[PDB]
């Protein structure tokens, strides 16, 4: 059975996103409904609850009077209505179904079928294309050693971007860290990868960067300062 | 009203170590106690449903345990893909809003490895934009325990670095942390040396590394 995850979306503080999910394979209106969220660096939050036939609802504090919970029980969905937006609400959201009973032993308090997630990002930020520099491999790099060189993308919003190395072609030794939100409301991240100082003799590195939002495409060359 | 305190916060297992998580409820659940695997990028995945039933398709080195305030997740011998934060989680009928622990992350063991530590003045072209970046690069340290600290002619900064780490690799179970220190370019330009301090278990003496701006 599965919970069909639909919504989500990138707003202004103080704006709406409305979240649903359409339910297969299991009687809809046979249960209880919840949503769950995980903002960056937290832990799994609870937010909403509906019963079954939507005649008892329940929300967590931090969204009460602001999220709205419902279900249509003909149409076989759950919706999350979440005005008033805010940069705190970011976070995945998930729609959970309540556990069966099975005639005594199993309870209806765990969360059996879910939703895959759908990203919520509430930020004052507009839509911008990262710069790109490089982090050339240091002038010391010599051979018998190792070197590291990247790729600076930096100031762009929203999340994601991709990276590559020499169009895929280059994948050992490569990390692309998790994006860090600056104080601007901008992100920020860098691609590095760790090559033998030797391979510099002969060897050109590209960082191929993509940030769909706001269609910017840049193939950056990395050579020894 | 209920709290559900997970420990420890990091489990490091090596690949076949038998584990144990714990997870305390701050006043008696029954058991009314669920657990649930979760990776970065996926839904959580039940394990263990009312404490000690396990759910569909779960392997039975996944077991579930207790009753009352205390609760364990045993996990007889670790496989790769076990590698995940695992959390508890309760409800009751009625207030009927639920409850999870913070997480503990189950990550694999292996020797100590120091990071090799590598440092980038900012480029050319973006200091012709008005900001400068000094990025630290610590690739391939286990364990995860890493200090960094910037310091501008041996001045400690504060304030002014982010860092991120990649998730344990694949291949060799390491992590790699990257830190940047930001400042104006007017800020940059009234300094010389840019120090990159960096404290791991794996190095006998914590190295620095530095540049003439």
């Amino acid at each position: 059975a599965q919970l069909v995850e639909s919504g989500g979306g990138v707003v202004q503080p103080g704006r709406s996103l409305t979240l649903s999910c359409a339910a297969s394979g299991f009687t809809f209106s046979s249960h209880g409904m919840h949503w769950v969220r995980q903002a960056p660096g937290k832990g799994l939050e609870w937010v909403a609850v509906i019963a079954s036939h939507g005649n008892v609802n329940y929300y967590a504090d931090s969204v009460k009077g602001r999220f709205t919970i419902s279900r249509d029980n003909s149409k076989n969905t759950l919706s999350l209505q979440m005005d008033s937006l805010r940069a705190e609400d970011t976070a995945v959201y998930y729609c959970a179904k309540e556990s069966d009973s099975c005639g005594g032993d199993c309870s209806r308090f765990a969360f059996d079928v879910w939703g895959h997630g759908t990203m919520v990002t509430v930020s004052s930020a507009s839509t911008k294309g990262p710069s790109v520099f490089p982090l050339a491999p240091s002038s010391k790099s010599t051979s018998g050693g190792t070197a590291a060189l990247g790729c600076l993308v930096k100031d762009y919003f929203p999340e994601p971007v991709t990276v590559s190395w020499n169009s895929g072609a280059l994948t050992s030794g490569v990390h692309t860290f998790p994006a860090v939100l600056q104080s601007s409301g901008l992100y920020s991240l860098s691609s590095v990868v760790t090559v033998p100082s030797s391979s510099l003799g002969t060897q050109t590195y590209i960082c191929n960067v993509n940030h769909k939002p706001s269609n910017t495409k840049v193939d950056k060359r990395v050579e020894p300062k | 009203e209920i709290v559900l305190t997970q420990s420890p916060a990091t489990l490091s297992l090596s690949p076949g170590e038998r584990g144990t998580l714990s997870c305390r409820a701050s006043q008696s659940v029954g058991t009314y106690l669920a657990w649930y695997q979760h990776k970065p990028g996926q839904a959580p995945r039940p394990l263990i449903y009312d404490a000690s039933r396990r759910a569909t398709g779960i392997p039975a080195r996944f077991s579930g345990s207790g009753s009352g305030t205390d609760f364990t997740l045993t996990i007889s011998g670790l496989e790769p893909e076990d590698v995940a934060v695992y959390y508890c989680q309760h409800r009751d009928s009625w207030p009927p809003g639920a409850t999870f622990g913070g997480g503990t992350k189950v990550e694999i063991k292996r020797t100590v490895a120091a990071p090799s530590v590598f440092i980038f003045p900012p480029s050319d072209e973006q200091l012709k934009s008005g900001t400068a970046s000094v990025v630290c690069l610590l690739n391939n340290f286990y364990p995860r325990e890493a200090k960094v600290q910037w310091k501008v002619d041996n001045a400690l900064q504060s304030g002014n670095s982010q860092e991120s780490v990649t998730e344990q690799d694949s291949k060799d179970s390491t992590y790699s942390l990257s830190s940047t220190l930001t400042l104006s370019k007017a800020d940059y330009e009234k300094h010389k040396v840019y120090a990159c301090e960096v404290t791991h278990q794996g190095l006998s003496s914590p190295v620095t590394k530095s540049f003439n701006r």
